[PDB]
RNA sequence: AAACUUUCAGCAACGGAUCUCUUGGCUCUCGCAUCGAUGAAGAACGCAGCGAAAUGCGAUACGUAAUGUGAAUU
RNA sequence: UUGAGAAGCUCAGACGAGUAGGCAGGCGUGGAGGUUUGUGACGAAGCCUUGGGCGUGAGCCUGGGUCGAACAGCCUCUAGUGCAGAUCUUGGUGGAAGUAGC
RNA sequence: ACCAUCUAGUAGCUGGUUC
RNA sequence: UUUCAAUGGCCCGUCCACGGACCAAGGAGUCUAGCAUCUAUGCGAGUGUUUGGGUGAUGAAAACCCAUCCGCGA
RNA sequence: GUACGUGAAAUUGCUGAAAGCAUUGGAAAUCAGUCUUACCUGGGUGAGAUCAGUAGUCUCUCGAGACUAUGCA
């Protein structure tokens, strides 16, 4: 398994860590580890791409760059910038590839998509507070965003869905229109308004246009959503008291799986509306989990990397000294 | 397997008898021959050593060398600790409270706690007011550290302390809390500042909280009060301890010097149960540490 | 909240009507009155007006330093 | 009204502080010639009907209410209409898990617990 | 457990001899007598004891002094295995003293007795610096 | 009589005529959040019944709205966690304690380390701490 | 329930004979459950345990743990099996037992009697 | 003042109560019919495991043959 | 006006020593049936306790400590069911006493 | 003389008889 | 709770005497047949199945059923 | 920790404090529990539902509950 990961000094680590490996363990081999990277707390990184082979890293300044893993080690094969008058008093909170587009979604609800090869920049405004902005994966032009006391709203690009799009005119001010927003659901028992705040989107119709999309919320709420259906959240469930911390996909077993900010990561089945089993094992909010085939990635504030499978069977474990902020898998294959 | 009482009680002081014996024969002409020869007496000396829990601990590859790693450096030079560190030198204001609706026995104790920091304050807990909001007002008044000394059933069972403004905060349980009172041959504490002396905190959680308990105190000690606060982390149980030391003669010191401890109190113990990544709050907090009680009933497997 | 809950033994009608206080003979205003208690014990004070329950005195202030104040009778 | 007891002290058995084989439960002198049962000058009461409490204000707790022993949660609803006329009682053998489930079922309910703090810490 | 702690564990040590064939109530005189003293000088005592120099005098049991050999001999091992217990902590000899000394009883089996005693330092205060 | 449910409270009404059907005994009617309203509308559910029993009924739905209005206001509020003691656990960590200060050899560690602050010379060139007559062995 | 008057339900009997059960009785008492997959292709749910059968543990301090019976210790009802031991104070790896129950095979060591066995307990080799 | 004497509390003994257990007793029911001159019951003496103040066995001495389970005994 | 456990609630007045002896109502223990959607390894029972509470009482409830596997309320059934003493039985332990004495 | 049953031999009597 | 103060306070049971060193545990109107009264219950010029027979597939020593007598009453 | 589950009382040692049966209170030590946050009323802002000069589904018996849309007057 070749993974790297991102820390919040900045420092880039590639672990060529094979099955079994285990750190807590004396008789265990530690994982070959060669680093890279700046080694300013100001330069942490914060997100962590993947662009097919290619990986696109964020940086706490902006500074994005894009690391080729072809070659051992990797190397910077491009780098961007964005303008210090954004980071101000905003911050970034997502970023997602569509369609050669790169997305540095703001806090304040700035949305800057930069073009992979006409390096083409346009910026979106959109609702208030973000927290959680994702890109459909089929369907070219979908944006999903949510936030503190935002709803998620989808804002569709092009109106229809088809099967292609010219990239030049994606992405334009003037061409983006809502098709959905979010209606809250009614007050609890105790008349109590719901509160929202949005905290991690995934869109699973492929596990399930005909928008099929499932958000978690800050407070510990697990909510799918069908917009043929209605506004309202088709189903919720109370999967956690912690606030939620992201949410996504396993492709293996064809799930879903979250995480909340007290080192609980469960994968949940939406065909029995239950939580079936957890990943075991795991100290510390985890920083955050990727998935590529059988094999799931959780790096957290233990300090350590966690690699298990799709059924939850722990696979190998590592230390990495500082505190990681990222990770990514590149070959889900053991090392030989 | 014998289920006649005397009968087995009988066989074991039979077999206890004989045990004994010939673990004496034993000894005796192993005795013998290490006197006739010392060759092998050191011999023996240098590898039977006696086992302690110390020395068996679990391997855990988080306890840092001695040496010093850059890495490290790198990641706590620029911290939330690091303006008490670096040269700004920023002055320690301690804030301490305790749990809502506190009795006397809880300000007893925070009385001195209260003597332990110079320049510290203690706001009495009133009203409506959460540990995530007086952080935030603390914030902004100036202080950098706020202790909240929680008690229910007249008893201080508890310490969480933030670092502020979003500096970690730790949750730890006291325990043997004595007073000054209760502690045989105590002294009266001066204003001196004391000097903290921190030993045993190897894995690098534990730096997180010795960095944590460094930051209370000043960073001058007054050295003509000679009092001296400790805090010693052994088995994981952090215990807190200040004195009055004097150094004279002894004999069975090293270099003929050694230095005399009058204790000054408070004297408790502490636990650490979580420790959270920003202001403290029990329910959205983001767990830096949960103290798993399963995990720690292996008496060899320290995560302090 | 308000058809009540609980028994509500609603107290019988008292029939203990408030009369005017009579205060003694010797407390006309304008007397001079030996302060008993309080912090201004031992005080000579002159009474002003007598209060439906107390008298409101003081002495004057450029004499004694004894306020407008109330006392009991 | 007021909680008004006759009389607060226990009614020793006559010798009890004599002998460590003798308890200190209330036994009637079967005797024909003691003189604690004759009630001489100084000898020690003995239990009558004339102690026996107020009927309004009988098996009430200095602050006016009675105690209901409570084992779990459905208890505690029962004194949804005595909340001013009842405390709530955890047993001694209710766990810790269902004591906190207990107590604040209660405390929505407006019903005084008399041990509401055995078993369990404090966290906030 | 040992009845009493009257030091901390750095500064104390400790010996002890369970049913001892000796008889209690002369044990209890003896113990009384060297309580609180210094090892140096309850060594000196013993010694001086066993050799018709000092009686030990009887103040519970006196039915007074004597001189009981039995009872001497076992509370001078048990002070020399304190004594060694106290090299083995690294302690001082100089300041130790007898702190607690305790007969008890023991299951007749005669009048056997229990010994423990407790050697600590002297504990001294330190002046205070104003 | 009146229930809550899901925080909501039903009026739950039984006759004779459905006396042995115990599916079908109970009706049940939603009263509204309005008190007056919800009072309007045992009277107009159980009119011509017995007055004592309407009076039971309006006292159990004063009970029940004052129940619902602080478990809601106990949600808004912030309290403390109630969290278990647990003996086996609180047995063993006061064991573990006892051995492990013992272990610590907390007087010694102190000393040893506070002389060997003097010996780096931590403090001053002569500390104040110090006598002149020992200070005179940290040299030799 | 029970309705043979053959039978007891005495707690006292039961006790009687599962611990003065002969090492004939207890051979049948040490049983193991097969694995899903020995289970669903001998048809067989369970067999008498032993030696050289590969066990996985399955409840207990060694959950998880694997390896080859070295022994059965009848007369304690207890199974040993391979590197599952307990370190003692001096350094010695004292074995530690286990439950038959609380195992469960994944490879049976196959005799011709088993397969005899197998065939008759309604098996197929 | 102190010892001594008493009382109280703490800790350490002593003792083995209580509580919980239980391959034991007690009681009732049901089924059956089988010791010995072809050497019984009992007693002694041996044998090897051993703890024997127990057990099994008889110079073939914890038993041999045959049968069964099928791979121990500790 | 809600105050029918009609075996409930409510009004009034008088009265109060007590051996033998009579009557009534209650408290407790082991086991039985039913019941409490009963309690329990987040600690049952027991025991300890200058912690608190209830009942005139028999007694009951509870906090804390100790402990480690079972227990209880309520309605009936049942009995080897309640101790201060019998120079009671058994065990344990005292003062005599480190005395008489060897 | 002793031993085992009869034997829980013979009671106007003694001592005791539990919330 | 301990102690002090003022006041009162002569060892308990048993029949002067007899028992009492202390503590724990055990320790005494029981079961059964007959009779008499009283109360409750069922039926009522009747009344009582349980010697026995029938029967009981969930435990079958129970519960259910009842021929011929027989008792006591008239 | 085999003088081993729990481990009572009588009883013994040590340490600490005090002193040289009941009534009532003092001193010393200790302990119980003790409330503030709510009620009403007014407005602003949004929320929804038992509201809609609103549309459907399921279970019971016109309308009674449970819902899913849509709106927030």
């Amino acid at each position: 398994m070749k993974l790297l990961l991102g820390d919040e000094i900045g420092q880039l680590k590639f672990i060529e860590i094979k099955k079994g490996t285990d750190t807590s363990n004396p008789e265990s081999e530690a994982p070959v580890i060669q680093k890279f990277g700046e080694l300013d707390r100001e330069k942490g990184v914060l997100f962590m791409l993947k662009h097919e082979m290619n990986v696109f890293v964020a940086r706490k300044n902006g500074t994005i760059e894009c690391w080729n893993v072809n070659q051992e080690p990797p190397i910077l094969s491009s780098l961007w910038q964005l303008d210090s008058s954004l980071l101000e008093t905003a911050s970034i909170v997502s970023m997602k590839y569509s369609n050669g587009w790169l997305m540095l979604a703001l806090s304040d609800g700035n949305l800057l998509f930069r073009h992979i090869e006409s390096s083409k920049l346009r910026k979106l405004q959109l609702h208030g507070p973000l927290s959680a902005v994702e890109l459909h994966p089929r369907i070219p032009g979908i944006i999903a965003a949510g936030g503190k006391e935002n709803d998620v709203c989808l804002y569709s690009c092009n109106p229809t869905c088809k099967s292609n799009i010219d990239e030049l005119e994606l992405w334009r001010t003037e061409n983006v229109v809502k098709v959905f927003q979010g209606k809250n659901v009614k007050n609890d028992s105790l008349n109590l308004r719901v509160r929202v705040w949005i905290t991690g989107i995934v869109f699973t119709e492929d596990i399930i246009l005909c928008f099929h999309f499932a958000t978690i919320t800050h407070y510990g709420q697990l909510r799918f959503y069908d917009t043929k259906h209605g506004r309202r959240p088709v189903s919720t469930f109370d999967v956690s008291t912690s606030p939620l911390s992201h949410v996504g996909l396993l492709p293996s077993i064809k799930l879903l799986y979250f995480a909340d900010k007290r080192a609980q990561i469960s994968i949940f089945d939406h065909s029995k509306k239950k939580v079936i089993g957890r990943f075991q094992g795991v100290k510390g909010a985890p920083s955050s989990i990727h998935c590529l085939g059988n094999v799931v990635a959780i790096t957290g504030l233990d300090r350590n990397v966690r690699i298990f499978d799709a059924d939850r069977k722990p696979l190998a474990n590592a230390y990495i000294k500082a505190l990681p902020t990222s990770i990514i898998v590149i070959n889900e294959r053991d090392a030989e | 397997k014998i289920k006649n009482k005397i009968v087995r009680q009988q066989q074991y002081m039979k077999a206890l008898h004989q045990k004994n014996k010939d673990k004496l024969e034993r000894r005796k002409e192993r005795a013998k021959e290490e006197e006739k020869d010392p060759e092998k007496k050191r011999l023996r000396l240098s590898e039977n050593i006696p086992a302690t829990i110390e020395s068996k601990r679990v391997y855990d590859e988080t306890i840092i060398e001695d040496k010093p790693d850059e890495e490290l450096q790198a990641e706590l030079k620029d911290d939330e600790f690091s303006a008490y560190f670096s040269e700004e030198r920023k002055v320690p204001k301690l804030l301490v409270t305790t749990s809502k609706r506190a009795s006397r026995k809880c300000y007893d104790f925070a009385s001195e706690l209260l003597d332990c920091f110079p320049n510290a304050e203690f706001r009495k807990r009133t009203g409506d007011i959460e540990v995530h909001e007086i952080a935030e007002a603390a914030a902004k008044r100036g202080y950098t550290d706020l202790l909240v000394l929680n008690e229910d059933r007249k008893k201080t069972n508890a310490l969480t302390l933030v670092h502020l403004p979003n500096g970690p905060s730790f949750y730890f349980t006291l325990s043997n809390l004595q007073t000054a009172k209760e502690i045989s041959n105590h002294g009266r504490s001066t204003g001196h500042i004391p000097e903290l002396i921190i030993n045993n905190f190897s894995t690098r959680l534990g730096m997180t909280v010795a960095r944590a308990f460094q930051s209370l105190f000043i960073q001058t000690p007054q050295i003509q009060g000679r009092q001296v606060v400790t805090i010693h982390c052994q088995r994981d149980f952090l215990f807190f301890r200040r004195h009055r030391y004097a150094f004279r003669e002894k004999s069975n010191m090293p270099d003929g010097i050694g230095t005399g401890l009058q204790e000054l109190g408070p004297r408790f113990t502490m636990r650490l149960r979580m420790v959270q990544k920003g202001v403290w709050d029990r329910k959205e907090g983001e767990v830096f540490f949960e103290s798993n009680a399963g995990e720690e009933s292996d008496r060899r497997k320290f995560w302090l | 909240k308000y058809y009540p809950a609980y028994r509500e033994n609603v107290p019988k009608k008292a029939r203990k009507a408030v009369r005017p206080t009579k205060l003694r003979a010797s407390l006309a205003p304008g007397t001079v009155c030996i302060l008993l208690a309080g912090r201004f014990r031992g005080k000579r004070v002159v009474v002003l007006s007598q209060l439906e329950d107390t008298l409101v005195v003081t002495g004057p202030y450029k004499v004694n330093g004894v306020p407008i104040r109330r006392v009991n009778h | 009204v007021n909680i008004i007891k006759k009389r607060t002290k226990p009614f020793k058995r006559h010798q009890s502080d004599r002998f460590k084989r003798v308890g200190e439960s209330w036994r009637k002198p079967r005797g024909i010639d003691s003189c604690v049962r004759r009630r001489f000058r100084g000898t020690i009461s003995m239990p009558k009907i004339g102690y026996g409490n107020n009927k309004k204000t009988r098996y009430c707790m200095p602050n006016g209410l009675k105690a209901f022993l409570v084992r779990n949660v459905s208890d505690v609803e029962l004194l949804l209409m005595h909340n001013k006329t009842y405390a709530a009682e955890i047993a001694g053998n209710v766990s810790a898990r269902k004591r906190v489930e207990i107590v604040e079922k209660a405390r929505a309910l407006g019903v005084k617990v008399t041990n509401a703090g055995a078993k369990v810490r404090s966290q906030e | 457990r040992y009845s009493a702690s009257p030091a901390l564990e750095t500064k104390c040590a400790k010996a002890r001899g369970a049913y001892l064939r000796t008889h209690f109530k002369n044990s209890r005189e003896v113990a009384f007598t060297i309580n609180g003293m210094s090892l140096k000088k309850a060594f000196i005592f013993l010694d001086n004891v066993k050799e018709h120099k000092q009686a030990v005098p009887f103040r519970r049991f006196n039915g007074q002094a004597r001189w009981p050999v039995k009872s001497v001999k076992f509370f001078y091992d048990l002070l020399k295995n304190a004594e060694a217990n106290a090299e083995a902590k690294g302690l001082d000899m100089d300041k130790l003293i007898i702190k607690h000394v305790q007969v008890n009883a023991a299951p007749k089996q005669s009048s056997p007795s229990h010994i423990e005693i407790i050697v600590a330092e002297e504990e001294e205060a330190v002046p205070k610096a104003n | 009589t009146v229930r809550e449910d899901n925080g909501k409270l039903y009026l739950y009404m039984k006759t004779i005529e459905r006396a042995h059907f115990p599916s079908k005994l109970w009706q049940r009617i939603k009263l509204s959040k309005n008190y007056a309203k919800a009072l309007e509308q045992i009277d107009q559910q159980l009119l011509y019944w017995p007055g004592r029993q309407i009076h039971r009924c309006k006292q159990r739905l004063t009970r029940l709205t004052q129940y619902l209005l602080k478990a809601r206001r106990l949600a808004l509020k912030h309290q403390p966690a109630l969290i278990p003691i647990k003996p086996k656990q609180a047995h063993r960590e006061a064991s573990r304690e006892r051995k492990a200060l013992i272990a610590a050899k907390l007087e010694k560690n102190i000393e040893k380390e506070l002389v060997k602050r003097l010996k780096s010379g931590v403090y001053g060139d002569q500390p104040l701490n110090v006598n002149e007559e020992i200070w005179n062995k940290v040299l030799a | 329930m029970k309705f043979s008057r053959d039978v007891t339900s005495s707690r006292r009997k039961q006790r009687k004979a599962h611990f003065g059960a002969p090492s004939s009785v207890r051979r049948v008492l040490m049983s193991a459950p097969l694995s899903k997959e020995l289970r669903e292709q001998y048809k067989i749910r369970s067999l008498p345990v032993r030696r050289d059968d590969q066990i996985t543990v399955i409840r207990g301090s060694n959950k998880g743990r694997e390896g080859k019976i070295t022994s059965v210790y009848r007369k304690k009802f207890l199974l040993l099996i391979e590197r599952v031991t307990r370190e003692k104070a001096n350094g010695a790896s004292a074995p530690v037992g286990i439950d038959a129950s609380k195992v469960v095979i994944t490879k049976l060591h196959l005799d011709k009697d088993r397969k005899d066995l197998i065939v008759r307990k309604g098996g197929k080799v």
